[PDB]
């Protein structure tokens, strides 16, 4: 019954408006108390920007840089609220973590033209597994009103040959749009998506781990945004069109007659 | 150039 | 009596003939050439516009203009020359007593088809004509009543899923990337080794270099590594002035732009993702029927290795329970024309010509409610 | 409190996507874990939903379905069909009509003049939609309400959709106001969730004649208005990728080529010169 | 110019004399704003001729030939070339740019290099590009009065940046992948 409670609660979060998931998910937790730690750790959430006061760059909050009830800022490696015994990556990883925070700040700049981003890293037995977080919201004008939320989880199986590694990415994308015009009324579109993929790319000085994931993420986000544009331009367009014709469509006798003749002829020809 | 145009 | 004329007249090349044969009577490059310099020798005949194959023969002194760009006629007073040449110099028959079947790429402006039928009626005096979708006929040429046709002419591309002959108008995906963009990108990447083909005449040189040597590889990165590590993908070409050029990596970089349009400066999706979206945009009960009967067509799909590559990409995109099968006919280049000669030769199609009487009683707009 | 927990249940239930009420209801029931509480509390929320959906239902032995609306709510879970002039008990959980009873003023002439012209508009433009003309008097003013619904559900093609619409006309001789509201919802759930929700106000005015020709003014306005709204939507989906959806994220960079992750420092230098 | 000057009766064919031809060019030739009107001006009355003295001391006199040389920039058909002029080149290059940014492009069209230092090239470029581009767009042909060295000035500015102190292809890096490394680092 507990998993039957759990699988039914996850069926709710596919059948709700996506603009208020951080409200509905809290409400679902509000109704039942026994599923607190699960749904915060299983289903996705829109992110939450916190402020850095030491250097002064915005950053994002998730479960991977979280220790207790604090959060590690990647730009300073210090938890806010100030803890004196947290969880720090190695000096090997702190070299990489600033490098990946440089690259995905640059991928933030070219593609989104604004927004915030964060990278965090943690260690495995035979490799390192990370997370790439990205949020961008509306700039202030009304046709832009809505937010994009990209969350990635990478893992790396470093083979001890030192030439090739196994990369594995499980990405998800949260989206919400609202456009307003005099002719179109008020369209409040939105949604969500998830994917995964793998790759076996070589690693060297001409292609490091920063540049390897940097082709992995911007390919998957392009493969996700392209087909997400083909759900709007896909079904949610011609479903609305398939609900009346502006035109009184006639009968089709001879068109159908030609179809029949072609069918009969190709029964011999094929 | 090598093909088309001199240089 | 009279036999109906079929005229493809798509971008890049005009293919026309008599309905009932298994090959187009006349195939000629649909270009128009204007002399770029003023003649000095008289008594030998001077024309102000060479059209069709004559222009390509004398391209060394001509500015060549394609009357169609990206599937939309841009200069009608040259399209009329193209059609006049087709009717009087290649087919050699007056159009005033032969019904004609024309083709159109899907999703083209209504004004294009309107002006097309208006010209075909008022200038050439044809007794009746019809306009079919360019991709639908190619699925008739393979005898398949159902299946997804990917047509890639020299200048336009379109994927059309057709079930039981009635093509689905909600999954017809357009794509501006085609042979002409692949020629331009081939010029731009040939520039890397030092070969600069820039004039309008030399575009035909690079076009031929592409039609002959280029090929699509199965795995792009592996072939890139191969072409970088050794010289076994080097091929030599002989320009029409005797020079011998050599192309390596450029052999597959050019056509691969079909699968990654990013290479060419296009935000759109590749042809494999386009076919997969055309299969995904329709019902889930016929999505499988479409996967097993994927038909290629058009000249730009004549690259060696495009069948296996398309199959790999689609089976990687599609689920693992659907059986993929790329149907690549051996005569794709003329597939759209052949399918026409079938449709016109049907004994039940002759009640669907837009008659000149019907035209004058209803104006050109009748073409928008007679041709599907 | 069980009142607030039940209040949260009404939140979730009354936002159910069109055609998915039953699937939401089973999970909300099992998560609340009390059929008695849900049978005593949520019987308001179910009615709220079946009105918000303009729920169509087949009366047994009658030629057309009827639309559940507040404009037809009689209390007692009874609803009116103004076409047959009969009311029925409605099962707000099972979507069943029962107990058809006779439910018989000066609005009748208008009720008819409009309904056949409205059923003609439905016949002309809707594939599997329905309509109703309700009529009422407000402060002595004769008020005509025209309702339209269309809904396609395909839980094997993985998408559900609805197109509701409501119109009001109030006789103000020789004129009237026209108030319209157009509402849409759709959801696609194949390997991901995408949802369209969209509402538009419409307003205009009309000049009166006899009821019959005045009706043909009303339908000609509605036809033009819904045709323009649906046209606007089709053009909007043909424009968002490069404008609105382009705003949030770019399909490709200003470079028009993927990022070269080898060169990554070079992308700073323009913005260095904005500080230089 | 070495070709069109023959119509006056001058012959420069030697590489030593190409330098004199280059000096006459960058001293007397100037782009005209309306080529046909200036042609009619020259054919109407000789008031555009200028005297130039070769290193021998001859006094040549070029008139009409002043703007016929720079005009070859806008009509490469004079040189037996098929491509379009510099104005149509800039127009097509701009219209190849993303639509959103075009609004700022037309405002910061900058001329540079030596050959753009022709007298009157600014007004001509502006007229041509604004007759090609729509009227809603703002056309600004910004012409720095020192554009002969702008490339080097920008190179110096870029080289002086601390951020650029990491973009130098180093010797030890060159030893790793051979000269081909230049294809990777440089954009
Ligand atoms: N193997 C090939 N490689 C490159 N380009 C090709 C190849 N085959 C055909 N093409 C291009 O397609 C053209 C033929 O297309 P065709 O079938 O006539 O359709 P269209 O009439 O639209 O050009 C050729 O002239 C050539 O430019
Ligand atoms: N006012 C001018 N009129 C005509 N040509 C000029 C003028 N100023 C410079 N040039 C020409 O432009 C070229 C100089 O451009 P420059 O910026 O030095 O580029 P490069 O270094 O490639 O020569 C030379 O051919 C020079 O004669
Ligand atoms: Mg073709």
């Amino acid at each position: 019954m507990s998993d039957q409670q759990l699988d039914c609660a996850l069926d709710l979060m596919r059948r709700l408006p996506p603009q208020q998931i951080e409200k509905n998910l809290s409400d679902l937790i509000d109704l039942v108390p026994s599923l607190c730690e699960d749904l915060l750790s299983s289903v996705d959430q829109p992110l939450k920007i916190a402020r850095d006061k030491v250097v002064g760059k915005d950053y994002l909050l998730c479960d991977y840089n979280r220790d207790g009830d604090s959060y590690r800022s990647p730009w300073s490696n210090k938890y806010d609220p100030p803890l004196e015994d947290g969880a720090m990556p190695s000096a090997r990883l702190r070299k990489l973590e600033v490098e990946a925070n440089n690259a995905f700040d640059q991928y933030r700049d070219l593609y989104f033209e604004g927004g915030v981003s964060s990278v965090y890293l943690w260690d495995l037995d035979h490799g390192f597994a990370g997370v790439i977080l990205i949020k961008k919201a509306g700039d202030g004008s009304k046709k832009i009103k809505g937010c994009w939320d990209s969350i990635h989880v990478v893992e790396v199986q470093e083979k001890s040959s030192g030439r090739t590694a196994h990369y594995k990415l499980t990405s998800t994308v949260m989206l919400w749009l609202q456009t307003n015009k005099s002719g179109s009324g008020t369209m409040n579109l939105g949604g969500s998506l998830t994917r995964q993929m793998e790759k076996d790319e070589t690693v060297s000085d001409c292609s490091p781990h920063i540049a390897n994931i940097g082709r992995l993420v911007e390919d998957m986000e392009n493969k996700i945004r392209s087909t997400l544009n083909e759900i709007y331009f896909g079904k949610t367009k011609d479903i609305v069109n398939g609900l009346r014709s502006v035109q009184t469509f006639a009968d089709k006798s001879k068109q159908e007659a030609l179809k029949n003749d072609l069918v009969e002829a190709l029964k011999r020809k094929q | 150039w090598x093909a088309x145009c001199p240089a | 009596d009279i036999a109906a004329l079929v005229v493809d007249n798509g971008s890049g090349m005009c293919k026309a003939g008599f309905a009932g044969d298994d090959a187009p009577r006349a195939v000629f490059p649909s270009i128009v050439g204007r002399p770029r310099h003023q003649g000095v020798m008289v008594g030998m005949g001077q024309k102000d516009s060479y059209v069709g194959d004559e222009a390509q023969s004398k391209r060394g002194i001509l500015t060549l203009k394609y009357p169609i760009e990206h599937g939309i006629v841009t200069n009608w007073d040259d399209m009329e020359k193209i059609w006049h040449h087709t009717f009087y110099n290649e087919l050699r028959v007056a159009p005033e007593e032969h019904p004609v079947l024309l083709t159109e790429a899907p999703l083209n402006p209504k004004a294009n088809r309107e002006k097309m039928t208006q010209i075909m009626f008022e200038t050439f005096n044809t007794p009746a004509m019809y306009v079919a979708i360019q991709a639908v006929l190619s699925l008739y040429a393979s005898g398949r009543t159902t299946g997804i046709v990917m047509d890639s002419g020299d200048g336009v591309t379109h994927t059309v899923p057709i079930y039981e002959g009635y093509a689905l108008p909600h999954a017809i995906l357009r794509l501006d990337l085609a042979g002409r963009d692949l020629t331009d990108y081939l010029m731009k990447i040939l520039t890397e080794r030092g070969y600069s083909f820039t004039t309008t005449a030399e575009r035909e040189i690079v076009r031929d270099i592409k039609e002959k040597l280029c090929y699509v590889a199965l795995d792009f990165e592996q072939e890139m590594a191969t072409a970088a590590s050794s010289s076994s993908l080097e091929k030599s070409y002989e320009l029409p002035d005797g020079q011998v050029i050599t192309i390596g990596n450029e052999r597959f970089r050019c056509p691969e732009a079909l699968f990654q349009p990013s290479f060419l400066g296009m935000e759109s999706c590749g042809i494999h993702e386009t076919t997969f979206n055309s299969i995904m945009k329709c019902d889930v009960d016929i999505r499988k029927d479409l996967y097993a009967n994927t038909v290629l067509s058009g000249g730009t799909t004549m690259y060696p290795g495009i069948a296996d590559r398309m199959q790999k990409e689609i089976t990687a995109l599609a689920p693992s329970t659907m059986k993929i099968k790329i149907i690549a006919p051996p005569e794709r280049k003329y597939s759209v024309w052949i399918g026409g000669s079938i449709l016109a030769s049907l004994s039940t199609f002759q009640q669907m010509w837009i008659s000149k009487q019907e035209y004058d009683e209803s104006g050109p707009s009748i073409v928008h409610r007679k041709c599907f | 409190s069980d009142e607030e927990k039940v209040r949260i249940a009404a939140k979730f239930i009354t936002h159910a996507p069109p055609g998915e009420f039953n699937e939401v209801f089973n999970d909300v029931r099992l998560l609340l874990n009390n059929d008695n509480l849900l049978r005593e509390g949520a019987a308001h929320a179910f009615a709220q939903y079946n009105m918000d959906q303009f729920t169509p239902v087949k009366i047994e032995g009658y030629d057309d379905q009827v639309l559940i609306t507040e404009h037809g709510d009689l209390g007692n879970s009874r609803f009116l069909d103004p076409r047959n002039q009969i009311s029925f008990k409605f099962d707000h959980l099972r979507k069943e009509a029962s107990d058809p009873q006779p439910e018989d003023g000066g609005l009748k002439s208008w009720r008819e003049s409009c309904d056949s012209a409205l059923r003609a508009y439905v016949k002309d433009h809707y594939s599997n939609g329905f309509c109703t003309v309700y009529a009422k008097t407000i402060d002595g003013q004769q008020t005509i309400i025209a309702c339209i619904e269309s809904h396609q559900f395909q839980p094997k093609n993985f998408w559900n959709g609805r197109w509701r619409s409501e119109w009001k006309f109030t006789i103000t001789p020789p004129s009237a106001q026209v108030v319209g509201v157009l509402k849409i919802q759709v959801h696609y759930y194949e390997d991901g969730n995408v949802q369209l929700v969209s509402h538009k106000d419409v307003q205009d005015s009309v000049t009166v004649s006899n009821e019959v020709q005045t009706t043909k003014e009303f339908i000609k306005i509605i036809e033009s208005a819904e045709n323009e709204y649906q046209t606007a939507i089709s053009e909007n989906y043909q424009t968002m990728s490069d404008t609105t959806f382009k705003a949030l994220r770019r399909q490709l960079p200003v470079t028009r080529t993927k990022i070269d992750w080898n060169k990554i420092l070079s992308y700073k230098i323009g913005k260095e010169m904005q500080n230089a």
